[PDB]
RNA sequence: AAUUGAAGAGUUUGAUCAUGGCUCAGAUUGAACGCUGGCGGCAGGCCUAACACAUGCAAGUCGAACGGUAACAGGAAGAAGCUUGCUUCUUUGCUGACGAGUGGCGGACGGGUGAGUAAUGUCUGGGAAACUGCCUGAUGGAGGGGGAUAACUACUGGAAACGGUAGCUAAUACCGCAUAACGUCGCAAGACCAAAGAGGGGGACCUUCGGGCCUCUUGCCAUCGGAUGUGCCCAGAUGGGAUUAGCUAGUAGGUGGGGUAACGGCUCACCUAGGCGACGAUCCCUAGCUGGUCUGAGAGGAUGACCAGCCACACUGGAACUGAGACACGGUCCAGACUCCUACGGGAGGCAGCAGUGGGGAAUAUUGCACAAUGGGCGCAAGCCUGAUGCAGCCAUGCCGCGUGUAUGAAGAAGGCCUUCGGGUUGUAAAGUACUUUCAGCGGGGAGGAAGGGAGUAAAGUUAAUACCUUUGCUCAUUGACGUUACCCGCAGAAGAAGCACCGGCUAACUCCGUGCCAGCAGCCGCGGUAAUACGGAGGGUGCAAGCGUUAAUCGGAAUUACUGGGCGUAAAGCGCACGCAGGCGGUUUGUUAAGUCAGAUGUGAAAUCCCCGGGCUCAACCUGGGAACUGCAUCUGAUACUGGC
């Protein structure tokens, strides 16, 4: 990085990556939750972790993360799944 | 944004300007969406040399483009002529 | 490539450099090029003052 | 009213998907003779309704697959 | 540069890149050391 | 960009008198105009088709004083104009403005006309124009500038014009030394030695 | 008013006509070389090595986002030699401001190059499943808490590059919680989702005298929009090769999952066995594509420098991250080859930005000045940055203009060359005489490109308020890189400003030597074997002219690939002859359809160019107004003779 503004960009990226992949992460792993609850056959517990994820998902595609249409994706996704589930 | 400048198409030493309605993301003289009118500062006293088709611009304004200081100026100009 | 040298006389030899700008000696079966005289290495004819162009020749003073 | 191109079928064993080969009657550009120029379209077709050999008018939409670009709209002349 | 790579264009004066004779001489010999009397080699043998 | 050299050895080459000598003392006196120039001009030269093109295409252009791409532009331009293209190119040879005022009797020859353009004498509604090319449209009026007026040439020059004969599309007046271009010149105007439509064929080929 | 345009020639022969090639005359260029060579204007300028790169600059900005002050200029409290009046040395962000930082926005534009790509390309036309920062129009929110983290400090690991611990602090950084529809999810009830404070001025209830409170200005956030931009799809068009005919398992399609901003074999699981193809798939070679450019009467052919649009690429090969947008020329990560640094442990680097250097090349410019404009970035602005751009330099590379004197001038001088020896030619050419001064030289003056911005004010628009802010007027001084600018004047005096090719035929222009089929010429035919208009010179001429030639390259001519526009008994050319699938074509009458066809309309075919009429540079080139044109495509509405379908 030849340019000042760069030098910051690059570091400002590492930073912003890092803080990023915590919060992606962390949804992803929700999801599987309530994935691995489908998986199961348990339909409370599915609905409970939908419950728990849903919101973070949502406060994710708020702050940017994640896009808005891909963070309803899920939901629509889980909810499909939770419906033919029970 | 979306914005009316003038677009230098002339010879070396004698400007004359479009006053075209580009994206300010392209080229001055490049890429636009619609040539509005024109202006040329040398002109001398004849009878032309300033002309703005200004309703387009009073259309694209209230789309939400941004006129640039100089076109406002010119605007201006014509309208105190009017 | 075989190439001509017009012009008479010239300062040419084994392992010289020289500019080659097409156009056949037709009753030449191979030759396709002319040596440009005046350019590069090869000098210019000596003592010419029609056609000068031709031949690489600088005006004479007169 | 939307737009919509007439053709015959090639082939339709690939379930819920038919080819039709649109012929259009264009002009040579230099030569000026008018040639048939064959443009075999994969179409969608849900519930298998056209068969192989049947003239089929069809539609343009959202790509249904990597080919499918189109849509049959009506079956016209079928029986063979 | 770690390779020698002396041009052509060096050896020729009209362009103006050597003046002495030496350098041209040895600008020279690299070409032929690159590339790798008859009459004479024939006497000999004979005598 | 002109001929500086003999002139009365071009209108030799030619033939005809192409007026590139004022006209005080004739041309027939002060040259051999009949025999061609050079020491092969009593041998008369079988002609051929395109030979007499370019002759006429020469004779037009060292008339005016047009070097050849100058000539083939304006040629160029009469074919883009509508009508009769050689008249168009003669109209638009006229109209350059040096010959315009040798017309008038400001040059004696065209030459003249031309350096006086130069030297900025010729003014063309009250602006000076440098440019001997300069293509005088219809209601402009040219005039030469107060302080070349009291040149005794200008003065030699109208005489000149006065004992010769009067172009119809210009006004002229003596004492003020100034005029009008009134209209474009006709082919009925211009002379009729002229082959327009020999130089026309000539480029296009 | 807007394509008002079309030439041949030489050469096969003893001669002819014909076929037929080669070939010249034209236009042209990003051209080069040769010989020259005054100037200007407008243009253009590494086509090859997408080969390597030293140096500088090419993207920064915002202190009105935030703690802070690394330099500086002012005050504030203290004191030194005390010129009786402040110079000076210490402290404190209190202020104008600002190093380094965090944050925001910008580094996805601008600029470059054409390596790759014959299609995740381009052009044209249609679309549907999309996202879209700033700008924008609308409708509602912006409450109340947190804990971090650089910056900064001590002790330290490293040659450096860069770290590492332990502490400290803020924010429109970050995160919960509340609040929550016009949003997301869903059949609903419901569940769930956000933020942002900052700057200028101020009466009084007030005040931990920071500020609360009011106000304006801006910023935040959600949602729907708008525009703009981007992604995606399909049709057709968009090179050559079949001496490349078979190709392809994520292959073609399906159900479901996953993924994407979005639809999609985009990817995975399982199933069906397809899909493409002689209307050329596949493989190979070459190639950016288009507007256009050149050429051409056109139709075509060639072509794609410059300018403009679209694509692709950024030392090679990857990969993601950040973000509205990139899988990012001057960001990150890795590997590779290659240069540099290193204390040998490890680092740094990426001109196809602008200059520049080397190299390659036949060949393509200066490490120039400037932001004055136009545009871009940021900011509330001032402003700062801008190798975009504007200008400047260099090169006749092009186009255009201008000049290089004008008029006169027989002794037809001299000299030159020829020479029937008289002259006749150079040639009115020169000299002489008169006259003029373009540009160049000197000295002077002297616009336009400059519109904005800054202070004071007055009014109106906001509000508790005549403050502040915004809007509109006005005077005041201002803002030029180019710049001894364009442009005008005066001075002296033809002064300083012509050369290149050609001259047998084609092909405009001819005489005179040496030699001797030698030397040389040459585009083709052909010249040269002792009297050469063809070779070299001289004169004389002809062509062009600051250029001229040669060479290369394209179209033209070449109707010589013929669509327009050719042929095939004997010149090249009828399969040896049949049958025959695909294809092409198809007698005749009525109906119908409207695909072709025709007509009209609508949208589009970017702008520039081309073309026409104009306008502006002294004219021109160049610029430029408006038009026409873009012969195309799509949709809609009709026509139904002809062609097609039924
Ligand atoms: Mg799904
Ligand atoms: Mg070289
Ligand atoms: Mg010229
Ligand atoms: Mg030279
Ligand atoms: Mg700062
Ligand atoms: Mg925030
Ligand atoms: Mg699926
Ligand atoms: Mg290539
Ligand atoms: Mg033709
Ligand atoms: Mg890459
Ligand atoms: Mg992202
Ligand atoms: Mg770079
Ligand atoms: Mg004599
Ligand atoms: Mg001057
Ligand atoms: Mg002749
Ligand atoms: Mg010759
Ligand atoms: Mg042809
Ligand atoms: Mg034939
Ligand atoms: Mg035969
Ligand atoms: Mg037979
Ligand atoms: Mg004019
Ligand atoms: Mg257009
Ligand atoms: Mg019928």
């Amino acid at each position: 990085a030849n340019i000042k503004s760069a030098k910051k960009r690059a570091i400002q990226s590492e930073k912003a990556r890092k803080h990023n992949a915590s919060r992606r992460s962390m949804m992803r792993t929700f999801i599987k939750k309530v994935y691995a609850a489908i998986e199961a056959g348990d339909k409370a517990a599915a609905q409970k972790a939908f419950n728990e994820m849903q919101p973070i998902v949502d406060r994710q595609a708020a702050k940017g993360l994640i896009h808005k249409n891909k963070a309803a994706r899920h939901k629509a996704n889980l909810t499909a799944q939770i419906n033919k589930l029970a | 944004m979306v914005t009316i400048r003038l677009a230098r198409h002339g010879a070396k030493k004698r400007p004359f300007y479009q006053v075209v309605v580009a994206d300010s993301r392209n080229a001055r003289n490049g890429r636009f969406i619609e040539r509005v009118g024109f202006f040329n500062p040398i002109a001398s006293e004849k009878e032309e040399g300033t002309r703005l088709d200004l309703d387009r611009i009073a259309h694209w304004v209230g789309q939400g483009a941004t006129i640039s200081d100089r076109v406002a100026a010119l605007i201006k100009e014509v309208n105190k002529a009017a | 490539v075989t190439s001509y040298i017009g012009g008479e006389g010239h300062n040419l030899q084994e392992h010289s450099v020289i500019l080659i700008r097409g156009g056949r000696v037709k009753d030449l079966p191979g030759v396709r090029y002319h040596t440009v005289r005046g350019a590069l290495d090869c000098s210019g004819v000596k003592d010419r003052k029609q056609a000068r162009s031709k031949y690489g020749v600088k005006r004479p003073k007169a | 009213k939307i737009r919509t191109l007439q053709g015959r079928v090639v082939s339709d064993k690939m379930e819920k998907s038919i080819v039709v080969a649109i012929e259009r009657f264009v002009k040579h550009p230099i030569y000026g003779k008018f040639i048939k120029r064959t443009t075999k379209l994969h179409v969608h077709d849900e519930n298998n309704e056209c068969g192989i050999g049947d003239v089929v008018e069809i539609r343009e939409c959202r790509p249904l697959s990597k080919t499918k670009s189109w849509t049959l709209v009506r079956v016209v002349e079928k029986a063979v | 540069q770690k390779q020698p790579n002396p041009s052509r264009d060096w050896l020729n004066p009209n362009l103006g890149y050597v003046t002495t004779s030496r350098g041209r001489s040895k600008i020279h010999a690299w070409f032929r050391k690159q590339d790798r009397a008859a009459i004479g080699g024939g006497d000999i043998r004979l005598n | 960009a002109r001929y500086l050299g003999p002139k009365l050895k071009l209108s030799r080459r030619e033939g005809t008198d192409l007026f590139l000598k004022s006209g005080v003392r004739a041309i027939d006196t002060k040259c051999k105009i009949e025999q061609a120039p050079g020491q092969h001009g009593a041998r008369k030269p079988r002609l051929s088709d395109y030979g007499v093109q370019l002759r006429e295409k020469q004779k037009v252009r060292r008339i005016y004083g047009v070097l050849e791409r100058q000539f083939r532009n304006y040629y160029k331009e009469a074919a883009r104009l509508k009508g009769n293209t050689g008249e168009n190119l003669l109209a638009l040879l006229e109209g350059r403005l040096d010959n315009v005022v040798y017309r008038m009797g400001f040059g004696a020859t065209r030459a003249e006309a031309r350096q006086l353009v130069s030297h900025k004498a010729i003014m063309v509604n009250g602006r000076v124009v440098n440019i001997a090319s300069y293509q005088v449209s219809p209601n402009d009026v040219v005039s030469i500038r107060e302080k070349a007026k009291k040149q005794s040439r200008v003065k030699a020059a109208l005489e000149l014009a006065e004992q010769r004969e009067k172009p119809t599309w210009l006004e002229v007046d003596a004492g003020k030394m100034e005029g009008t271009f009134k209209r474009k010149p006709e082919r009925s105007d211009l002379s009729a030695d002229i082959n327009e439509h020999l130089i026309v064929e000539l480029y296009s080929k």
